[PDB]
């Protein structure tokens, strides 16, 4: 496929792609039953695609009625996903649609090429990037929509805020990987790097702080000594 | 008993009819095979000593005509023609100097494999994968493709078996696609048998050429087909309960049959564990699965 060793730029050219990652379709906690058995408890999760170039978000909130009386759920969630992404594809005007999909996980390939046989000029391939998309619930305006939705429920977002009115597409997704990564890897300490000054503050219709383009600067700098004191800690460097 | 002349053997060729095979020198005294039982069908298959590139071979029923071997110095092949003067043919059939010149087909009286090996092959159905209206005989060669392969590149020189495609809006009711990727009994039962097929018969058939030309000609795209067929029964929750065993039997032939030394070529690893081990239909194969795990136990 590619998608790196500097061919990795065309992801953020003209043709519409979307990313789709399915790792928080199915969510569960795990806890202890009365007779001693442990049981899981579903909760809600979402599909999370994504244009890289606009930044568009279609968060299709899954709520946890879907799973009811249904069994095999992981193997099911994947063809949830791939009915969602589908359905969202069709509902799309034609010069909308997607020319590529790019899947997270390649056991999304089978039900999302079954769920889009009616689409037969969208190529749908693996991504080659380890993407930290896992941590799109560690956005706390995201998990606030999923965890209230009372029914299935879409929610547009743009993951870059107004980022583009002042950086490249390619420069925002860099920006937006490295948040996520940082998210993923030590939480709450990236949240407080993200609070760190409470005159910056998140606007209402944005995801993220109103960072000017230094303090950008300082906090990814921040988000790279995060990720990079973690890797220490972890492997003993 | 029919017999199927040679003019002669101007070049070195290894020779099979049916599941036997013996070799000609060249410019041997050779006129031919006798002693044909009739009835089946039967393939004559080729592949030359110093060019073993091209396995190539016709498939024909002596029921439909006087057949009769050429060699021809033009194109390089053995040809099949049909000699329409049946009084010259029988006059250089019966030709006592000319049985000399000719192997017997050797027939063991105990051995039913070449019919459990063609029984649902015909040649009428024969003649619809391999078009050449002008012939009652059909040519295959290892190099021909499926028209389903050229559609992802002569069509007169395809074989245009049907076209499987696990992936494909044929195999898949919008509304069910999880459902028909998982479980293709609709495909097989809607779809091919009762839609195209018409019955199991059909579709056995087809199965069974397929084999035979993956076998005799290493024809690739034939060993898809074969396995794709055989995928998409054993991967159907629901199948007559009629074609599990008799695919059984089909099958079990078909792998005692198989050169011990071709299982690395004509067998996929995926589909056969899938059929034997994972598939809805894994214990309806009982005497296939025993054969393959005490002859090809490499592969599973
Ligand atoms: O004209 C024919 O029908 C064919 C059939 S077989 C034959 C033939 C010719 C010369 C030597 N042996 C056999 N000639």
């Amino acid at each position: 496929g590619a998608m790196n060793s500097s061919n990795y730029a065309e992801l953020f050219n003209n043709d519409i792609k979307l990313f789709v990652d399915d790792t928080n379709v199915y969510r569960v906690t795990v806890h202890k039953t009365f007779e001693g058995n442990v049981a899981t408890k579903a909760i809600n999760g979402c599909i999370f695609t994504l244009n890289p170039k606009t930044g568009h978000l279609f968060l299709k909130i899954i709520h946890t009625s879907v799973w009811a009386g249904q069994k095999r759920l992981s193997q099911l969630a994947k063809w949830k996903t791939a009915e969602e992404v589908s359905a969202l594809v069709r509902s799309l005007p034609k010069e909308e649609q997607p020319k590529q999909i790019i899947v997270t996980r390649k056991a999304m390939l089978d039900p999302l090429e079954v769920h889009m046989l009616d689409f037969p000029n969208i190529a749908i391939r693996p991504t080659e990037l380890r993407l930290p998309f896992s941590a799109a619930m560690s956005i706390d305006k995201l998990s606030d929509v999923v965890m209230k939705a009372t029914e299935p429920q879409m929610v547009l977002f743009n993951i870059y805020d107004d980022w583009l009115d002042r950086i490249s597409s390619y420069t925002a997704f860099s920006r937006l990987t490295l948040l996520l990564r940082a998210l993923k890897t030590n939480e709450e300490s990236a949240k407080m790097i993200l609070l760190s000054d409470p005159t910056i503050t998140i606007k209402s219709y944005h995801l993220w702080p109103s960072f000017t383009d230094e303090q950008w600067i300082t906090i990814e700098s921040q988000m790279r000594d995060l990720i990079l004191t973690e890797y220490g800690r972890k492997y003993n460097v | 008993m029919n017999t199927v002349p040679f003019t002669s053997a101007p070049i070195e060729v290894t020779i099979g009819i049916d599941q036997y095979s013996f070799n000609v020198k060249e410019n041997q005294p050779f006129h031919g095979i006798k002693d044909i039982p009739i009835g089946h069908v039967h393939v004559i298959h080729f592949q030359h000593a110093d060019n073993s590139s091209m396995r190539y071979g016709y498939w024909f029923d002596c029921r439909m005509g006087n057949f009769y071997i050429q060699y021809d110095p033009k194109d390089g092949l053995y040809k099949m023609m049909e000699e329409r003067d049946g009084a010259k043919f029988e006059n250089i059939v019966h030709n006592f100097k000319e049985r000399q010149m000719m192997v017997s087909y050797p027939k063991i009286d105990e051995d039913d494999t070449w019919y459990n090996l063609t029984e649902f092959v015909q040649m009428d159905k024969i003649r619809k994968i391999v078009r050449k209206d002008e012939n009652q005989f059909s040519y295959v060669d290892s190099s021909m493709t499926t028209v389903q392969e050229n559609e992802l590149s002569d069509p007169a020189h395809s074989l245009n078996y049907t076209v499987i495609n696990f992936k494909s809006r044929e195999a898949i009711r919008p509304g069910h696609e999880m459902e028909d990727f998982l479980d293709k009994s609709y495909y097989l039962n809607t779809v091919m048998l009762q839609g195209i097929f018409k019955n199991s018969s059909n579709y056995f058939g087809e199965l069974q050429f397929a084999f035979l030309n993956a076998m005799f000609f290493g024809n690739y795209g034939s060993s898809l087909q074969w396995h794709a067929m055989i995928e998409l029964i054993c991967s159907s929750a629901t199948v007559p309960k009629h074609m599990l065993d008799k695919l059984d039997e089909i099958l079990y032939y078909q792998i005692k049959t198989l050169p011990e030394q071709y299982s690395d070529i004509l067998l996929n690893e995926r589909v056969w564990n899938i059929c034997l081990y994972s598939s809805f239909q894994k214990n309806s194969l009982h005497n296939t699965e025993k054969i393959m795990e005490n002859k090809y136990p490499e592969l599973l």
